């Protein structure tokens, strides 16, 4: 009868030591959620990097990315699980503005609006990836399936002077790319209170620096979180 | 053509249920004495979890309980001495439910991975990995030492056999992601609720849906079954909690207040069935007088949202595990 | 009499404000589990230092000023002086380590979680308090701070008078250990934090210039200006009166010392403006 | 599809049900009978209470 308490105390001490080690390991790593459409090209981003988890480390920092496979349901109740993630990586194909499979771009905009305006994901920032940039350029310069017909607001839109055009680029596709970015940006800024931001990136399949981009975006996210905990920023 | 027949059948069901409304539960229960105010103090606080807790399950003996968290740890506590008997790492970090076998030898857990893992406590390794679901698995309960029912986001509930690892019986026809299920005191029957407002009753042996109830207006996050075996109360994302009756086929009373607008994540009944304890999206937890639908007391000790609620078999203790790692035992 | 009564009322108000704020902060941190954090441990250390200040050295000093006589023993005078030095240096060094914590959390965010933990926070607080003790108790209890000139020895011989007379070496060393080194550390870390905040603001403006969507300036201004305007005027004259014997009068020295004391009560207002602390205070009262 | 749904509703329709008054009376009687052995409803003595 007396030895039972001692055995329980020893087991508790061993479990507590293991839990402290797990505390260190868990706090070391960062968790990211990968959301996108099936044709958005998330597989391309995964290759560069029920549920698929890929672990990558850069600059001796452990990053854990979780991609939810299947579960193709409009209603998302599992998404409340990803409340402690560092960021939500959103992948959208900007070249799919014309595909019927409600346009794909409009469906992605609606999905981004739903994710942004979620009670659980209030503090979680979103990293936005715009794949198939080359395909978008090929479509825009082709002269077929103009943005204006699919997106009426494109006609009134004007290219922003305070932009960063590519070193070798065509003004028409630059206008298209910045309009596609600005749609998501205005969805982001309409309801954000400064607790979470959106980082739009023009990515490509050939590009291999997306890991560095996600690392920088996570650094900025944590830095802004720490700044906003205090009255600064 | 068939849609007209379905509409006629639904109208017939509505008329038949309206015919049995002899007197509401409020009219009969208004004569009985009020339960009064119940104040509950946190007797034990259990610490050691790393992330938010989703589900717990009291043991058949009131001493032991098991809890699950987003670290991937399935910690088993001795609630009397606040001692972690076992700490079970999980293959997948995401887990949304847990269960503790009535014999006390097995523990099961499952999450966004469709596989349901069953652990052998007395031997701690994975005795069997139950696979076959398509969506995220939401709840688990042990019918016996060899049978387990799992409800997933596949909009189906399944009955498993641990020895063979196959779905002995599959329950279908339920239009939403099933969130929670509860068993009768006897093994014969169980009930479940999903994202659609409908909560359905099932028969384990036959595998067919005997009854359905559509009282709610939003997703049914939680469900609990009355100790008498003839009623069950379901929580919802809507602030209402409603008590249904199997023999009557419609709700008897509704538990809500205009002050509260948050949803309900976990419900449970006291041993006598008088007190209906229900967790809420806001930080506190509420205690409802089931007979009279008057809030008896409030259990406010949690910093974050309450995700799991349980009452032990003998009714001595009430355990609440919120989205902070702290799990508290009330009494 | 009227002036004495007014001064007594003012010092009593100061003492009550200090003790009330510090006990409120300490009990808010102790009672609520969510208020326990690595930074909140440093906050608790600073609150404890200010509470010991307001309980031990402010009321006794007020009584000494009003009565114009030290009724207690000479050992009690030494003990009061030592606790005064201990409290001041502990509070200032705790402010310095809080600034270092903020700098490490902002400048290097990825490695911040591993760099500082609860055990490391406890070790840091213990080191700060041991440094404070070695600065205060050792030279005073062992009487290494005793001056040489006739006024100091006359004051020390008389048990009814308790005045502060210190050597050049101890005054310089105590000032450097207490204020100037933490002042330099805080200034550097807060300048770096301001630069990082401005860089982040410029990045946000670049990303969302066309859409609609100061504070850092106000926050750093209050945080650094309160501490500086409270303690720098005292420490400059602390060095000067040692350097120049006739430059600083006793009344000016005591007035600047009490202005420095007021920082103990000002600290909880600055360092407990977070919404969680506000919720805890509202629930307590 | 729709045939399965209409068959399910048809099977569900033909079930005997009791009046709400009888079910509520049974629930109230059960609660009154088992209220005695309810540690939550009636606080247990400190010696009897295991946790405290
Ligand atoms: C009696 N007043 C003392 C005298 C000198 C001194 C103080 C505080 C901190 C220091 O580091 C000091 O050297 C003052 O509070």
């Amino acid at each position: 009868q007396r030895n039972e308490e001692k055995a329980q105390r020893e087991a508790n001490k061993k479990i507590e030591k293991q839990l402290q080690k797990d505390k260190q390991v868990y706090r070391a790593t960062h968790r990211l959620l990968l959301l996108g459409a099936g044709e958005s090209g998330k597989s391309t981003i995964v290759k560069q990097m029920g549920i698929f988890e890929t672990k990558f480390q850069v600059d001796k920092v452990n990053f854990h990315m979780f991609d939810v496979g299947g579960q193709r349901d409009e209603r998302r109740k599992w998404i409340q699980c990803f409340n402690d993630v560092t960021a939500i990586i959103f992948v959208v194909a900007s070249s799919s503005y014309n595909m019927v499979i409600t346009n794909r771009l409009q469906e992605a905009l609606n999905l981004f609006k739903s994710i942004w305006n979620n009670r659980w994901l209030r503090t979680i920032s979103v990293i936005l990836f715009l794949n198939k940039q080359d395909l978008l350029a090929e479509k825009v310069l082709a002269g077929k399936s103009k943005i204006e017909d699919y997106f009426p607001e494109f006609a009134r839109y004007t290219t922003p002077e305070d932009a960063t055009p590519e070193p070798g680029e065509d003004p028409r596709v630059t206008r298209a790319k910045y309009f596609i970015r600005d749609e998501f940006l205005r969805i982001s800024t309409a309801s954000g209170d400064g607790r979470h931001y959106c980082y739009p990136h023009f990515t490509c399949a050939v590009d291999t620096e997306n890991i560095r981009r996600v690392f920088n975006d996570c650094r900025d996210i944590i830095q802004r979180m720490h700044l906003r905990q205090y009255e600064l920023l | 053509q068939l849609r007209q027949e379905a509409e006629q059948l639904k109208n017939q069901i509505r008329d038949a249920r309206k015919a049995c409304a002899d007197a509401t539960l409020s009219q009969i229960t208004n004569n009985i004495d009020p339960v009064g105010r119940i104040q509950m103090r946190t007797r034990r606080t259990l610490r050691g979890h790393l992330a938010k807790i989703y589900a717990m399950h009291w043991g058949t003996d009131s001493r032991l309980l098991v809890s699950a968290s987003q670290d991937g740890k399935l910690i088993i506590w001795d609630s009397y001495t606040t001692n972690k008997v076992h700490a079970i790492p999980l293959r997948s970090s995401w887990v949304m439910t847990c269960a503790y076998a009535p014999s006390g030898n097995y523990v099961a857990c499952g999450g966004l991975d469709n596989i349901c893992s069953i652990y052998n406590l007395k031997t701690v390794r994975v005795s069997r990995e139950l696979a076959g679901h398509t969506g995220y698995l939401s709840c688990c309960r042990f019918l016996d030492d060899n049978q387990i029912v799992t409800s997933s986001g596949d909009t189906t509930c399944a009955l498993w056999d641990i020895e063979t690892g196959q779905q002995t019986t599959t329950f279908t026809g339920h239009t939403g992601d099933v969130m929670s299920l509860s068993l009768a005191p006897d093994t014969r029957l169980f009930v479940s609720g999903a994202c659609d407002a409908s909560a359905k009753l099932w028969d384990v042996r036959e595998g067919m849906c005997r009854q359905t109830f559509t009282g709610h207006e939003s997703d049914i996050n939680a469900i609990c079954f009355f100790p008498n075996g003839n009623a069950f109360a379901t929580g919802s994302d809507d602030a209402t909690c409603r008590l249904f009756d199997l023999r009557a086929d419609q709700e008897l009373m509704t538990y809500s207040h205009d002050n509260i607008i948050c949803g309900i994540t976990s419900v449970s009944f006291s041993k006598s069935g008088r007190l209906l304890l229900a967790g809420y999206d806001d930080f506190n937890c509420n205690v409802w007088d089931a007979l009279k639908a008057d809030r008896a007391g409030v259990l406010a000790g949690h910093d974050n949202r309450v995700s799991c609620l349980g009452v032990t078999d003998d009714g001595m203790a009430v355990a609440t595990g919120s989205w902070d790692s702290f799990l508290k035992i009330w009494n | 009499e009227v002036w004495v009564v007014g001064m007594g009322i003012v010092m009593s108000l100061i003492v009550l404000a200090i003790v009330f704020g510090n006990v409120l902060v300490i009990t808010a941190i102790a009672k609520f589990e969510r208020l326990q954090t690595v930074t909140n441990y440093f906050i608790t250390s600073l609150a404890c230092a200010d509470l010991v200040m307001g309980l031990a050295v402010v009321p006794f000093g007020a009584a000494h000023i009003l009565t114009k006589t030290w009724t207690f023993g000479n050992f009690w005078c030494e003990f009061w002086t030592s606790i005064d030095v201990l409290c001041v240096t502990a509070s200032i060094e705790t402010l310095c380590v809080i600034a270092v914590d903020r700098y490490f959390a902002i400048t290097s965010p990825f490695k911040y979680q591993s760099l500082l933990t609860k055990n490391k926070a406890r070790v840091i607080i213990l080191m700060v308090w041991i440094v404070s003790g070695l600065t205060s108790f050792l030279p005073i209890q062992m009487h290494w701070y005793r001056a040489t000139h006739q006024e100091a020895i006359n004051c020390y011989a008389e048990e009814t008078c308790c005045d502060f007379f210190t050597n050049q070496a101890y005054a310089i060393a105590s000032s450097i250990v207490s204020f100037y080194v933490p002042l330099v550390i805080m200034v550097f870390v807060y300048s770096r934090v301001f630069q990082e905040a401005k860089r982040q603001l410029q990045k946000i403006d670049k990303s969302e210039g066309r859409f609609h969507v100061h504070k850092a300036l106000k926050t750093l201004g209050i945080i650094m200006g309160t501490f500086t305007l409270c303690w720098l005027p005292f420490f400059i004259v602390n060095i000067v009166h040692v350097i120049q014997d006739n430059l600083i009068r006793k009344e000016v020295y005591i007035l600047l010392n009490w202005i420095g004391y007021v920082n103990s009560g000002f600290n909880p207002l600055i360092y407990c403006r977070s919404p969680d602390f506000r919720i805890a205070f509202q629930e307590l009262l | 599809q729709a045939r399965k749904l209409v068959e399910q509703l048809k099977m569900e329709a033909n079930i005997d049900r009791i009046k709400v008054s009888k079910a509520a009376a049974d629930l109230m009687a059960y609660c009154e009978a088992h209220a005695k052995e309810d540690p939550l409803l009636t606080p247990v003595p400190a010696s009897e209470n295991p946790f405290r």
